[PDB]
RNA sequence: GGGAUACUACCCUGGCUGUAUUGACCUUCUAACCCGCCGCCCUUAUCGGGCGGGGAGACAGUGUCAGGUGGGCAGUUUGACUGGGGCGGUCGCCUCCUAAAAGGUAACGGAGGCGCCCAAAGGUUCCCUCAGAAUGGUUGGAAAUCAUUCGCAGAGUGUAAAGGCACAAGGGAGCUUGACUGCGAGACCUACAAGUCGAGCAGGGACGAAAGUCGGGCUUAGUGAUCCGGUGGUUCCGCAUGGA
RNA sequence: CCUAAGGUAGCGAAAUUCCUUGUCGGGUAAGUUCCGACCCGCACGAAAGGCGCAACGAUCUGGGCACUGUCUCAACGAGAGACUCGGUGAAAUUAUAGUACCUGUGAAGAUGCAGGUUACCCGCGACAGGACGGAAAGACCCCGUGGAGCUUUACUGCAGCCU
RNA sequence: AGGCCCAGGCGACUGUUUAGCAAAAACACAGGUCUCUGCGAAGCCGUAAGGCGAAGUAUAGGGGCUGACGCCUGCCCGGUG
RNA sequence: AACAGUGGUAGGAGAGCGUUCUAAGGGCUGUGAAGCCAGACCGGAAGGACUGGUGGAGCGCUUAGAAGUGAGAAUGCCGGUAUGAGUAGCGAAAGAGGGGUGAGAAUCCCCUCCACCGAAUGCCUAAGGUUUCCUGAGGAAGGCUCGUCCGCUCAGGGUUAGU
RNA sequence: UAUCCUUGGGAGUCAGACUGCGAGUGAUAAGAUCCGUAGUCGAAAGGGAAACAGCCCAGACCGCCAGCUAAGGUCCCAAAGU
RNA sequence: GUGGGUAGGGGUGAAAUGCCAAUCGAACCUGGAGAUAGCUGGUUCUCUCCGAAAUAGCUUUAGGGCUAGCCUCAAGGUAAG
RNA sequence: UCAUAGGAUAUGAGAAGGCAGACCCGGGGAACUGAAACAUCUAAGUACCCGGAGGAAGAGAAAGCAAAUGCGAUUCCCUGAGUAGCGGCGAGCGAAACGGGAUCAGCCCAAACCAAGAGGCUUGCCUCUUGGGGUUGUAGGACACUCGAACGAGGUAGAUGAAGAGGUCUGGAAAGGCCCGCCAUAGGAGGUAACAGCCCUGUAGUCAAAACUUCGUUCGAGUGGAUCCUGAGUACGGCGGAACACGUGAAAUUCCGUCGGAAUCCGGGAGGACCAUCUCCCAAGGCUAAAUACUCCCUAGUGACCGAUAGUGAACCAGUACCGUGAGGGAAAGGUGAAAAGCACCCCGGAAGGGGAGUGAAAGAGAUCCUGAAACCGUGUGCCUACAAGUAGUCAGAGCCCGUUAACGGGUGAUGGCGUGCCUUUUGUAGAAUGAACCGGCGAGUUACGAUCUCGUGCAAGGUUAAGCAGAAGAUGCGGAGCCGCAGCGAAAGCGAGUCUGAAUAGGGCGCAUGAGUACGUGGUCGUAGACCCGAAACCAGGUGA
């Protein structure tokens, strides 16, 4: 039985080059009038998740 | 698992979409052309032996 | 008096009769369906089943769907902290002390507040200055509204504490909407998620002659993940192709 | 003022009364019990029946006569065990043990540690103070994001029934 | 091969129950009351055929409640059914 | 050679020891292998030799390989043997004596008294048991002791229905 | 003086206690509870404090019938000064 | 007394959670099944190098778990400490 | 008493029931568990019950796959791919076609019309049986034109089958040691008093069948296209369900129950809602072997599989004894010797059991009988012990005794110093916290498939085969489908050492530029599997009991 890829995960990352895994931000879906539009526009663009966490999910994005 | 505190994965929002349609082109770079001889015809089929 | 509509054939100003279709109340029966009613036969059988009679009757029963009721029955949930549990109280955020002169630092330790508000209580230019007290002044005093003097901040600063503010961040007037878009060198804070500041660049502005200020409140609270769905724009994809 | 209506008859410190051994009387030398009465019934009450009721009860409570070893307060006697001999012959338990007493220390309660005090070696009959003695991975309590039974206007469903 | 007497709670009584802790004031009881059912009764087992109810017919069956007998069983239908 | 260091739980890293089989090379073994028993030997350890006794056919060394590979605990499972301990118990009850048999007699056979039941401990007969019933032999086990004895063992034999 | 940082492989730890010192709660009670700071134990034997984890001195690679000391101590138990 | 019936999301019950083969708040036997157990116990040869933590955050979370701190091994920066 | 049930008789290698605890179809269909609770979901259409045949079954010759100078029945293996997707978008679940292989078979009907006979007549509207009539999509066909033997190979019983008592040594016994020979298409295996190619059975080769039994050889067309047919309560739709990887969602596709309900070649269905054009195809009728699955069996063999607490529960009179009313549960127990040659005879004894004698290589080998460990129980003894309390030792140590794998030896030790076992769990255990009565055996981190990292290898901007076919269940050969890199950015179109954002030729993010990965092996760790081993109360399915 070869590994099962998490589908929850894959559906939201993203493997660029040198093996670091794209993400974008959270906090962005429903409410807007709350925030000042500073963060929602450094929230807008997309980041990278941090060493631990990708520690972590090594395994779990192995298939790309 | 966290130990209840809601995963990464989960904290985070999806991305878009992935279609069926879809041209991925074998690239293949100048420094390569370079192993072949002066003046020849390189076409796929050739590239492939 | 406005077009007084006087010899197409107006839509009925909406009226009914005679004509094929739909629902309820009526009664019928063969005629379905039913009969734990009777006579005969299958048949020495109180099963059922063939005939006949009789009673009911398009109902009921049964099939599919739909609604109501339904602890009769079934699978489950019913939180944590806790000077043992239960009960009481609390659960997120913001200010201070506890806090041992960096930061950080607990307790069911000691005190308060927040789940907003402001089209001006924002931005900018310009101009000032307080609370209280004494003395004269009526309606009018302890205080309304005046005039003098004293007066470093006692008064204010939307609100809860602290920090900081009279070179205004306090008070007043005119204009205006930067309470902007694309961003952002760096840095703080940090397990992660997030949170915070940020010069500087471009596009257009507002204010002012200019300098130059403006990316919301004087600084810190006034707010929540993802999923799913709604709405607007889309120079994206849309399963043979064009559309959807 | 309020309710839809405000407990009537009967009974009442009761199988119901915390105050509480209510207060009074009887019984007894002496009565937190009992019996009778009073009502201020925390929190009786009329088919969850109320109040009495002859008879009945291995029912519960109080008192009295007769009786006696229940007792003051023990004594003796008979039989079966136990006890000695003969035959036969287990079990629970068990880290190893040449297994003293005080005071103190210590995971706060010492046989084994400390300082002293006592104690020749081995047996037989009895006692149960200790070895936190044995039997039972505590039935009490607490915690498992344990289980089961039961309940309801918890949630979601189902059978039945009605339309 | 009976001890007896006086009183009092509870239960009318004979009976029955927690085999293996509890035999009682608990259960039953005859009696009373309310309610359902017109007979392919209702209620109940079963899916259904089949049954019990009953080869019975509101003076009979099912269910709820109280429990001999004597005297009685008051008010409220606002709420739930 | 110099210098420094070398407590250690949870843990991380490296060095190794042994066991069973498999390949290659070597050879040990009835002139006694394996296994077991006893030694006062060797290595830093896991461990390994050597010399005797037993035993009577298989087995080390060398390099590599693969593992059912290393036990002191799990109230672990199975088998054996201790402890308590020659202790508890020996399962309601009247036997006494004289003969007999016999290797051996409280217990077996015979005799004489005595004693117990007698709406039964008597006499028939169900369910049920399935040879336990009878005769002749035996006493290892069963018999809570003994046993010459029997509901035990062995060899024979035994149940007759028209009512 | 030579331990620091980056990447990567593998963990366990989430019950801590006591003793100084500065505080809370408590009654400036507790071998109490909760903090900050330093130490020991945890995971550390040895000598001392009679016996003692946390108090003092002090770190065990082994052997020696060597020497000097730390806390503590020198009349006997019991080494050393009546 | 004899012969029969009622079988476990059941049957019986003069009603105690009583009884249903010494088992009953849901009998017994086999199977799913090596159920699951954030819990308790136990986990076997030796030497050497280094050597912790009992804390922060979040958690239906408090005796569990993930990240950070602390340990260890290797490759690098090399001299930052 | 038209006529039917019903009744009676006769004829039927007709069915039933079992089975292999396997495999395949279906009908019916759980919970535990995962989700760190739990109801969608998962477990899982699994366990279990029921019906049905097969040696295999299901499937099947296109109302298909797919979008191209196209493929052409199904089935199964690798690959696609843990991708596209589905999912309280959680937990999880999860394909297909293209491509490469094994295997290879295509056929028969209904309808049209002809013929007759079929009678009802309402003169073909229906018969029913044959045949022509036929099986088809760039359509086809009607219709007019065209020709139960003998033989080889096995299977079941078997036959034949080379070479040394070679000498010598030990020994109870040669197959063993030393020195010599021979066969070998035979050096497989077993037995033979110890280890055998040459001792025996046999082995390599070569033969054999009276009788049954399994495999291979004999005894039709093409041209035309007026008219007709080309599968009706069927496709399809509403409603409610189920299967498709797909949970109602954009939900295509298939099937079920209720109701509704088409068209007929100018016609219909599909290409993932749906419409149009185009492409492909002809359902509502059947049959179809091989590749594939599985062993209660039989034959011949193999094992870096076990060797009597193992290996089947069962090596042995085992599903037995035994337990239970019953379903059912369910043991222990291998070994004398080469040959019984198994102990003549004598003595104690009633016997049992002994002592002798005898057999044998061993009687210590005597009916658990090869070896015979430890616990446990005894008998002799060298030293010590009745004024001393001791986790029982160690370090000092006199005395007494003995003399070794010879070495600054062995046993015992009066007396002194020090000193509270082991294990787990704990901040802390001598602990009065837990476990062990003792001895022996057994008894816990592995294997498969993927992932990742270190290390080691062969190649390197390349690396590499899988299935499968040959091949002593092997290596090796072939097998380039396929997979990972050499290019990244973006959601995507798309662009490209750049790309995204943005009006930007500005800034910023992302690998730039600062080029090794791949195949395999060991090792660490992870993921799915019972995953490290023992333990629940309890749940669900099917039965057994009044």
């Amino acid at each position: 039985p070869k590994m099962k890829t998490h589908r929850g995960s894959a559906k939201r990352f993203k493997k660029t080059g040198s093996g670091k895994l794209k993400r974008s931000h959270a906090y962005t879906s429903h409410l807007f009038a709350n925030k000042s539009q500073k963060q929602k526009r450094k929230l807008r663009k997309s980041s990278v998740v941090s060493a631990g966490d990708f520690k972590r999910i090594k395994q779990m994005l192995a298939n790309i | 698992f966290e130990g209840g505190q809601m995963p990464l994965f989960q904290r985070l929002p999806k991305r878009g979409f992935t279609n069926i349609n879809r041209k991925e082109y074998a690239v293949v770079n100048l420094d390569k052309l370079n192993g072949f001889a002066e003046g020849t015809e390189v076409t796929p089929e050739l590239l492939l032996e």
